[PDB]
């Protein structure tokens, strides 16, 4: 029984391989109180310091794709293991997923760490954009990977990844939670500590959407209270929200209310199949595949297929595929590779690394 | 009768200000867990990342603040380097060990480095897996100990670049840390079997082996104590993290057998012979825990905890010479973060400001007790001890 | 044997580590003749003072829970140990309560006197709100203690302290019992000495309740007298009060009563509990813990959980904890706290006090 | 003659074009009977009533009760006719586009101001430093903000708001006078503590080194008097309640001091600004007239700035008032005359005028 971890960088998913679904799936924050203690455990990951998340000072391991912090890292995954999978590490082999361009040194210390620190028998690496193209059972298209830290656009084409267009935008869930924080205080609530960010995420998640026209819908916000919406707040308060449903998730077409100087995920997209070869553009058009947790708005997808057609020539058709499980694309593909009869080739034993090193790992991946 | 009788019953940590700490450092990003920092009473050395090969970072204890990115390191080996020791009768010399399965011993200038250090002293060559252990011994002089993956023990001598002993067939599986006992006589081991083991390198001898001394699968280690006594850190079965003191003369059941948590991360102790105290630091953990070990049971009393908010990557301690005797420090630990060096200092607080005759008995001196010719005829001394009230001001 | 000693504004408890209740219970006061002698001891302290206090000044040491007098208060300290408990201080240790933020001058005092007039082994000085959550063994609630000097709201989650949302009122047992004999010379009543003083407060301990709807009962006792209650007085004449019984405890909820322009005890609550992180007020709105004399009232449980369901959200379940031993609540969790085997590393040697000073007892404790 | 309304978080500032200082100086506050009492009228009846502030962190929350606080100012206060004179306005960083708009709806319909304009505070603290470049940190009474400005345009994305500022000070000092066995509670004793605050505090260099100083002798130690003749003394207070702005940890809160914020919208800005940013870093508000404070932010910053950058902190005498003294200057010029929103152009564009009039 082969394990399979997705590290984001807000969520980490785990699960065992020829399952449908992860049967871990966590926050992957670390919390440290802040308060001391007077009555008669320094440290708390996942769902547990979600729970005690009023004492404590949460913090992301991971930010925009980058691990700020490997003693916390290991953390997560000393989680993954005993606490939610409950499962001896040395005893299953282990498939992680990596983020495209993922830098050498990253992936170096992820296999360092898995081959030493947990004693994996064996342990591979896929790319997540390459994994989320085998949930929907394609060999070509082009795969917007927006999750917490980064958004990546990955043009694969016929089993061949083109490097040269990958294009990458330092736009994700965590920045719209935090211009969410930003644009509610004009309404009067104070969202500031660590602990009121994840309020925020769990507001965005359930009240925030994508207008298929932005300027019609902020005309319709300033005559009506028709999509005016009522939150609860965990200790009872009721807040209610306006225009900033739509104007939240409004950042990835428009980066400017960031204060960026890139352009939206329909441009990125556009551009990263502008930058491949002519005689395949054609398919990437028909075959994009949205993927992440940021790509789970309601109207994404059909504000990305207008975005994206007015920009291509009038003669391409342009079929964007948001699958309703996208949230979980990238362990679901890795579920359906490590099983696969083929896949048995390309695991990296532990014995191989320690006489051999990083160099093997560097090959047989991508 | 009440309250046990001690002195360290109320040390308190406390860091120093931002303007005396370290910052703008790249510590390393090596999973190997050693302390990533040494510390003596003239430089810090710290284990930093390069781009190619290895480095680690020596600068005076007086240059604090920000450290320039272009700043000279000791980059000579080939290999990330994984473990650094100063030499404890010269302050100016420290030995370096890296995955280039080779000891790099180097010679710093006084006042630190102008430009970047790539030819050492001595190479010394005699590993063939990666050195992650090195040790000093505390009483010969120009006597270093390197353990590799190998699962090899060698003694070297640093002076005449000779290899002294060789300890192959001792350890079956591979070493966590070995150290001296207080006269060098002989050196405990921690191996990922889950035994302890005593060992007499001159005679190339087991003189004493615990087997399964903590019964969990995570690193531990073992430490040897002013009084002969042996002091490891490991896990359960249940992965709970435990501590215990060993009698070398009846290995049979453990002294005293404390469980401080259930956390992963390996447990560095640190020890201070003259207070009998054992700083325990946790790799990735946020707090310091220092217990008092005497011969009252049950042999070791938990003091206090200093915790902070910021996970700790690596640390060193100060050498008794280095340390402010005027306003009763006993202890001095450079935490190490990811990008900084926050010294920390552990004080016992004290109304009178006059010196503390019983908080400061004579502490061993940079001076060699022996030579590297006398310890191998088989020669025994204790370290030469000096006076700490010259240091009061 | 430790002893445990809980000095409160009025009355004093005192006794031994393992019991389940205080052995001594005796008012904080002293008394001093106010005429001559005329037949052939200048001060009386606690129930000596209580029961010759005809000819007596009774001035009690602690005022709103300051000591204006600490020359009366070693006579409070002396006649615990020495006349009460029969022990001597130099053989057992003390464990001391102190009120929540205490001031570092207060506390040092407080350790001045145990070793250096008392000579106590060890001691050790624990927050009143600490100990009143030990004994009711919970780790998460917020504390109302309501004492004779002052009253104190102390919210505390996983067992950690939020001293910024501490709240104190200066409305107290003392002030009730002030504001019933302003009230009761309405009926004709006229006390005035400090023997009185005492008189009405032992009317206000066995006649007074809380209503739950002051405006109606105050209905009900304007248009009947079945809320009319007798009382015998020392000198066997026989008084009766009517609306007096609840008008005295509402001004606990209606400080305009006594002319303050503070709120009442159950707006002080929800402030409290307002000024903590929003995570944590569902666990603080259930475990709201009663201690102290003054909210021993019959009906106080039930206006409490009224008062704070309105001011509260709908969706928060407001349960209110009084414990029918809450008189004793802080004595008896220090009796708990001290006879934990985890407990004796908080102890704080005399030897230590004499080489280290004050800056040990700061340190070492909330 | 025109009038300047500086709209301060707790304090409003009112008075007329061309004079060096404010003419009245109130608290903007609404009291109504625990039937409306605004400004010092609402502090005169103390406890009777309670207080509620609408513009309670620079931006307005309750629209009917900031109408009552500027009939106030007017009326009251200024005593003038607003349907005289024109009236320069003056908005907190970003304040919402719907909040311009309604400022223009009532200073037009129900105050019928011939002639309005709105300003922005920040940028008026600057131009008032004789400055089109640099970061304005602008402490007040309920809020404070750290206001990055490139030739004049103030950059959104990189405004960090802190809800630290003499509000929370005030309480703080209230709360710490009590160690020392007096009680403050009342508010007519809230407004003795601000006295206090105002006259006695001052900012350390090194809080560690004066906390050992403070308990070696009485050196430190400053009597004040009560309004009844009792005369306290307050000793290591001084110091201790303005060092909240550096760390807020001795409040409960979690966010960072007042000198990290300002280092973090730096880093929010262009990185070829940054320099300029560093060089002409502007204190204002009233928060900011603590002794030693320039001082303690030029150590603070230049610990977290890079040692090769240049760290001026710029610390007008006249910081307290320089938003509303800058409105006044910009007011009372004859050239301004022509950048007024007439009432004339506000019946054709409506309230949407204000959008491309004052940008
Ligand atoms: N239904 C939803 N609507 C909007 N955003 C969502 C939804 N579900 C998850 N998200 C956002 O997706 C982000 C991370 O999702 P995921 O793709 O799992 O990231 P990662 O790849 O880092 O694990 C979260 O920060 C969350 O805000
Ligand atoms: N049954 C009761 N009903 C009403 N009030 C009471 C009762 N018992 C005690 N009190 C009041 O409680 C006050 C002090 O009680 P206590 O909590 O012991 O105060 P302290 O904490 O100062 O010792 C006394 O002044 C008394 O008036
Ligand atoms: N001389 C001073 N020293 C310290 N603080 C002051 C001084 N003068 C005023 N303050 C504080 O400034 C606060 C309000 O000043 P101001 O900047 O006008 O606030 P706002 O701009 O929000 O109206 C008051 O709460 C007061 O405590
Ligand atoms: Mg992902
Ligand atoms: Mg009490
Ligand atoms: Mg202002």
């Amino acid at each position: 029984a082969a394990l399979v971890v997705d590290n984001g960088s807000g969520m980490c998913k785990a699960g065992f391989a020829g399952d449908d679904a992860p049967r871990a799936v966590f926050p992957s924050i670390v919390g440290r109180p802040r308060h001391q203690g007077v009555m008669v455990k320094d440290s708390y990951v996942g769902d547990e310091a979600q729970s005690k998340r009023g004492i404590l000072t949460l913090k992301y391991p991971i930010e925009h794709g980058i691990v700020t912090n490997w003693d916390d890292m290991e953390k997560i995954w000393h989680h993954t293991f005993y606490n939610e999978l409950r499962v001896a590490p040395e005893e299953h082999p282990v498939l992680l997923t990596e983020a495209p361009l993922n830098p050498k040194a990253n992936r170096e210390k992820m296999t360092q760490i898995m081959f030493e620190t947990f004693n994996t028998p064996a342990m591979y690496v896929a790319i997540q954009a390459v994994l989320s193209l085998y949930a929907s059972g394609r060999t070509t298209g082009i795969v917007m990977d927006s999750g917490d830290g980064v958004t990546h656009t990955v043009p694969i084409y016929e089993g061949y990844a083109l490097p040269h267009a990958i294009l990458r935008l330092d736009l994700a869930g965590r920045d719209l939670t935090d211009y969410l924080m930003k644009i509610l205080t004009e309404r009067g609530y104070s969202f500031t500590t660590t602990a009121e960010r994840e309020i925020v995420r769990d507001i965005k998640e359930k009240l925030c959407y994508v207008a298929l026209d932005f300027e019609q819908e902020m005309a319709t916000a300033a005559s009506s209270s028709s999509l005016e919406k009522s939150y609860e707040l965990p200790d009872g308060q009721v807040i209610t929200i306006g225009n900033e449903r739509f104007r939240c998730p409004e950042a990835l077409f428009q980066p400017s209310f960031l204060g960026m100087e890139s352009a939206g995920i329909h441009e990125t997209t556009f551009n990263s199949i502008m930058k491949c070869d002519v005689d395949i553009r054609k398919d990437l058009y028909a075959n994009t595949v949205l993927s992440g947790g940021t790509t789970m708005y309601p109207g994404i997808a059909d504000r990305m297929q207008k975005e994206i057609t007015a920009l291509a020539p009038s003669t391409m058709k342009i079929k964007i595929i948001a699958p309703p499980e996208r949230k979980y694309s990238v362990w679901i593909g890795g579920s359906i590779l490590a099983s696969l009869s083929t896949f048995q080739q390309m695991w990296i034993s532990k014995q191989e690394y320690d006489e051999s090193g990083p160099s093997i790992v560097h090959r047989k991946c991508f | 009768k009440v309250v046990r009788q001690s002195k360290f019953r109320h040390v308190f940590g406390q860091p120093v200000k931002n303007d005396q700490c370290y910052e703008d450092i790249r510590v390393s990003r090596v999973t190997w867990d050693s302390t990533f920092c040494a510390v003596n009473p003239k430089f810090l050395a710290v284990i930093v990342e390069a781009s190619g090969g290895g480095a680690f970072l020596v600068l005076p204890l007086s240059k604090t603040g920000r450290i320039d990115k272009a700043y000279p390191t000791v980059c000579g080996h080939t290999g990330p380097v994984l473990d650094i020791d100063w030499c404890p009768h010269n302050d100016e010399v420290i030995a370096s060990g890296s995955e280039d399965c080779t000891v790099m011993v180097w010679q710093i200038p006084e006042n630190g480095l102008t430009s970047p250090l790539t030819e050492p002293v001595v190479v010394l060559e005699g590993h063939t897996k990666r050195v992650g252990i090195i040790a000093w011994h505390p009483t010969a002089r120009n006597v270093l100990l390197s353990a590799g993956c190998d699962n090899v023990v060698l003694i070297w001598n640093v002076g005449t670049a000779e290899e002294l002993y060789r300890l192959d067939s001792l350890h079956p599986d591979l070493i966590y840390n070995v150290s001296w006992n207080h006269n060098g006589s002989l050196f405990c081991s921690a191996c990922k079997d889950k035994s302890v083991r005593i060992i007499d390198p001159r005679r190339g001898t087991l003189v004493a082996e615990r087997e399964k001394a903590h019964e969990g699968a995570r690193p531990m280690r073992a430490i040897f104590l002013a009084d002969g006594k042996v002091f490891t850190t490991g896990f359960s079965r249940m992965s709970e993290r435990q501590l215990a003191l060993w009698d070398p003369e009846n290995l049979e059941e453990p002294m005293a057998l404390q469980e401080l948590d259930s956390s992963n991360g390996a447990l560095l102790p640190f020890y201070d012979p003259d207070t009998s105290v054992v700083y325990v630091c946790g790799k990735g953990d946020s707090s310091i825990r220092y217990f008092e070990i005497t011969e009252e049971p049950p042999y070791i009393h938990f003091l206090n905890t200093f915790t902070s908010k910021e996970p700790q990557r690596g640390m060193g301690s100060m050498p008794k010479r280095g340390l402010e005797v005027s306003k009763c420090e006993i202890a001095r630990f450079y935490k190490l973060h990811e990008r900084k060096c926050e010294p920390i200092v552990m004080t016992v607080p004290r109304k009178s400001d006059l010196f503390q005759d019983d908080l400061y008995p004579d502490t061993a001196g940079p001076e060699a007790a022996l030579e590297a010719e006398e310890w191998v005829s088989g020669r025994d001394a204790d370290p030469i001890l000096i006076s700490l009230r010259e240091a009061y001001v």
